[PDB]
């Protein structure tokens, strides 16, 4: 866990972006919140997470379907929790997926290795 | 590790009113306040509700209070101590 620079576009995201979280390889980055990412220093993967969820608490049509505990946690740069049903016991929040495995040579902050996923879709990798 | 009926009411509302209200430094720390109110609570719904209002239901500390003293008072649960 080091340093980074974030790189990558994500994708055009439309409507409920975590509605696909619950579902096969999750949902890609929104380029708006690649957009507040890309080309910035991260410490840690802590600070990307922390900055990935204050901009999408920042973004209006993405923090519009949070409620306002999960908003409230984002404007902190903390994960929001997943519908009860989308947790695997102590996994609770939208997990930040790497597509590709740091540990098989996955880049830690590039916005295209990353998927937003429920934990149930999570550990199912 | 503390049940509803070992807080009184303005104990628990305080610790949801934090979800709301609170900056958490750490999700861990978030953590232990959702945990406390979620264990307590005892609602099927568990985290749900506090973060998946319904669109019926009340996003706030009053309306997570209510849907778990609601809750527990419909199916014999105790409530906070006095």
């Amino acid at each position: 866990d080091e340093p980074g620079v974030a790189t990558g576009n994500g994708q055009p995201v439309t409507g409920n972006w975590l509605a696909g979280a619950s579902q096969g390889d999750g949902v890609p980055i929104p380029s708006q919140i690649a957009d507040q990412l890309r080309g910035k220093e991260f410490k840690s993967w802590r600070d990307f997470r922390e900055q990935f969820w204050v901009a999408v608490a920042n973004d209006p049509e993405l923090v519009k379907y949070f409620r306002k505990t999960n908003a409230k946690g984002m404007r902190d740069g903390l994960s929001p929790f997943t519908p009860k049903a989308e947790q695997a016991g102590g996994r609770d929040k939208y997990a930040i997926h790497h597509v590709v495995q740091i540990s098989q040579g996955g880049a830690v902050y590039d916005i295209d290795n990353l998927r937003v996923m429920t934990p149930k879709m999570h550990i199912q990798v | 590790s503390k049940k509803i009926s070992d807080h009184t009411e303005a104990e628990f509302f305080s610790l949801i009113s934090e979800l709301f209200n609170r900056s958490f430094s750490s999700e861990k720390e978030r953590d232990v306040v959702v945990y406390a109110i979620v264990n307590a609570a005892q609602h099927p719904d568990g985290t749900d509700i506090i973060f998946y209002p319904k669109e019926d239901e009340e996003d706030s500390p009053e309306g997570v209070l209510k849907r778990i003293k609601e809750w527990r008072a419909a199916n014999g649960l105790p409530g906070f101590k006095a």
